[PDB]
């Protein structure tokens, strides 16, 4: 029903497969994307991004992430998608110190320390997020990296300080307003999209991708807030307080896909 | 010439599932003039006599879990009408094994927090744990703490002197039966040792803790950390706790004897290290069953007179009253006024006579009186 799974150990990535068979699929997530590999559409509409988000909006360390819950409408449509999407969550994948690789996918290769990802369900068609899961309909999700920067972001602030409250697994807080707008990068332009899956067990390949080119930017004073959160994890009998760090997916092959590129 | 009386009432019974008798026994011994009949029911449905029964008791026979286990209650009738009574529980209690007789070898790091998992065995009755580390009892501080309510036992920062060998004693407190778990042997992994962290409270009491009076209520909370962190135990309202209480040796439990009113309210536990605090918070609400203050007595009394009859009960949430006739609830109508614990009969008629049952109860209990009204 929901088996154990973690970034590493004898649950690994390499062993996710042995317990959520889905995991092995070939239209599997994340990937890196070759650019001069894209072929070349509505435009990318978002509506509701730029509104603050309400007081009610809260942020959960779950063990595998951090995860924002969101309760504001923020809509994205066009870049193929069918139809109207509505932003569900954010969660994050980072490395271990020193802004060491942390995405799930890469571009030409590279890496960034920081992925955030938003996901997506169609509201119209479904009631809940969670349904769209069951039913293993089509999710929308958004890939943005976050880059080094000299200064603090400060459009960061709010999670930042969110995540400074969340530091063990389970802990939750609400957040001060923040624009999902700014979380995302300043461009909208650049932009890849392909048929992949849940980065995580049960694996469904059912998401439509959104990965966005240009970076969001951090500096290595607020990715410290990263590295400062732990997770625990099982072994036979016995629970641990572990650092929770290097929490992502290793990359799959594309197989028979294209990516586009917009 | 008496309607049935209760002599020996159905009272809640422990059967040990390993005992050696191939038999329980379920009270409801009655006496009325003339000799009332009997019927069981079992989780409010009518048992249909391997059962048994006896001057009205319920003789089981190859008793089982399964089939047997529930809400009894008998109901008693002779001419001169009916008497429900008080429910009573039929508990098998008992203590599985441990399963699996084998555990992985694990592996923590200097300086790390963890909790070793008693998973008790199914059971039904009280458990009580201790653990047993290297062949000794495993020492409780403010570092290494079992608790009552899981089982388990937390190390808030493990340190080289910990590697060894842990089996968790799960005792039984109704049977008074003990069993062993499989040792999990645990070592260093000789990675680093683990910085330095906020506490993580592990275990703690829940937001919301119903106490029973005269009962003891135990609250637990404790924190893996490093540095390893202190637990303190207050009351938000800033009032001390009762001299009364008594507080683990690793601070990981208080325990409130004889639970009393000025004893509720919100507790906190707050765990703290030189890397920050978190806190548990949670109401504890003073409750109490219903108990008799005033019951229904036998009422003789001639045609066209007038009846009042009052039962009273304290309790807490306050008890509400309703009332039976022959077992079937009795509300007012003509002639016959019925208010909370009071019923009131203007003009009594012949048809008036029979088994009344004053009724009292709260969302935690219900109790039963009953007396006979009988008319000349
Ligand atoms: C209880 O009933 C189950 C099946 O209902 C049976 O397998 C088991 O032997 C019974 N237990 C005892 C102790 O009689
Ligand atoms: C009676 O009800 C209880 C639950 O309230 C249940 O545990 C028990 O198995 C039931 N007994 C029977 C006879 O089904
Ligand atoms: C602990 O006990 C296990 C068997 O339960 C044994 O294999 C092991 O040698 C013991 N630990 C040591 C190092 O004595
Ligand atoms: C009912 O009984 C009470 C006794 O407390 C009495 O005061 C009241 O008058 C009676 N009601 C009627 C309708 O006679």
């Amino acid at each position: 029903g929901d088996p154990y799974w973690a970034y590493s150990g004898a649950y690994g990535p390499e062993h996710w497969v042995t317990s959520s068979v889905s995991c092995g699929g070939s239209h599997q997530s994340p990937i890196d994307i070759l650019d001069h590999h894209a072929r070349v559409y509505q435009e990318l509409q978002l509506d509701g991004f730029d509104n603050e988000s309400s007081n009610k909006t809260w942020m959960k360390n779950t063990g595998k992430t951090v995860a924002i819950l969101l309760k504001d409408d923020y809509f994205v449509s066009g870049a193929g998608l069918p139809g109207r999407f509505k932003a569900e969550k954010v969660e994050f994948h980072w490395g271990h110190s020193n802004g060491s690789a942390g995405s799930e996918h890469s571009v030409n290769g590279r890496r960034f320390p920081v992925e955030m990802q938003i996901f997506f369900y169609n509201p119209d068609d479904f009631d809940s997020f969670q349904t769209a899961i069951s039913e293993n309909r089509i999710i929308g999700a958004m890939a943005i990296f976050f880059q080094v920067s000299p200064r603090d972001n400060s459009a960061l602030d709010p999670i930042i300080h969110g995540l400074k409250g969340v530091v063990h697994h389970e802990k939750e807080t609400f957040l001060d307003p923040f624009i999902l707008r700014d979380l995302l990068p300043a461009s909208l332009g650049s932009y890849y999209r392909y048929t992949g899956s849940l980065t995580t067990p049960p694996c469904s390949e059912i998401v439509e991708w959104i990965v966005f080119r240009r970076p969001v930017p951090i500096s290595y004073h607020q990715l410290e807030a990263f590295y400062s959160i732990f997770t625990t994890e099982q072994q036979d009998h016995v629970k641990s307080v572990e650092y929770l760090r290097n929490n992502f997916r290793p990359q799959q092959a594309l197989n028979d896909r294209v990516v586009s590129k917009s | 010439g008496s309607g049935p009386v209760f002599v020996q009432e159905p009272s809640h019974v422990m059967f040990p599932l390993d005992s050696e008798e191939k038999k329980v026994k379920l009270s409801c011994e009655v006496k009325g003039n003339p000799k009332p009949h009997i019927r069981w029911k079992l989780n409010g449905t009518d048992v249909d006599i391997r059962y048994s029964v006896v001057d009205g008791s319920l003789l089981i026979n190859n008793p089982n879990k399964t089939q047997d286990a529930g809400t009894y209650q008998c109901i008693a009738t002779n001419s001169f009408g009916t008497i429900v009574s008080r429910e009573a529980k039929l508990q098998f209690a008992y203590l599985e094994n441990f399963k699996t007789r084998t555990r992985s070898t694990v592996s923590v790091r200097r300086g790390q927090g963890m909790v070793l998992l008693c998973g008790p065995p199914p059971h039904s009755g009280e458990l009580s744990y201790a653990w047993i580390f290297n062949e000794y009892p495993s020492y409780q501080d403010n570092r290494r703490f079992v608790s009552q309510e899981t089982g388990n036992l937390y190390i808030a920062k493990v340190e080289k002197s910990d590697v060894g060998n842990y089996t968790c004693v799960v005792t039984n407190t109704v049977t008074n039966h003990k069993v062993l778990g499989p040792p999990t042997p645990l070592i260093l992994r000789n990675d680093g040792v683990m910085g330095e962290y906020e506490p993580k409270i592990e275990v703690q009491f829940p937001e919301t803790v119903p106490a029973e009076k005269g009962t003891t209520v135990k609250l637990e909370c404790f924190a893996l950390g490093n540095p390893v962190p202190t637990i303190l135990w207050r009351r938000a309202d800033g009032k001390p706790i009762a001299r009364k209480a008594r507080r683990h040796k690793s601070n990981g439990i208080l325990e409130i004897p004889n639970f009393q009113q000025e004893d509720a309210g919100s507790y906190e536990c707050v765990a703290e290290n030189s890397r920050g605090k978190n806190v548990a918070k949670g109401q504890l609400t003073f409750y109490a069953q219903p108990n008799w203050v005033q019951i229904i007595n036998d009422i003789h009394v001639a045609m066209e007179e007038s009846v009042f009859w009052e039962c009273k009960a304290n309790g807490r949430p306050k008890p509400t009253y309703r009332w039976l006739k022959n077992g079937d609830p009795l509300l007012t109508r003509d002639r016959i006024q019925i208010e909370q614990g009071t019923l009131n009969i203007t003009i009594v008629n012949l048809s008036d006579a029979g088994m009344y049952q004053c009724v009292a109860e709260n969302k935690h209990g219900v109790i039963f009186s009953s007396a006979e009204l009988s008319v000349i």
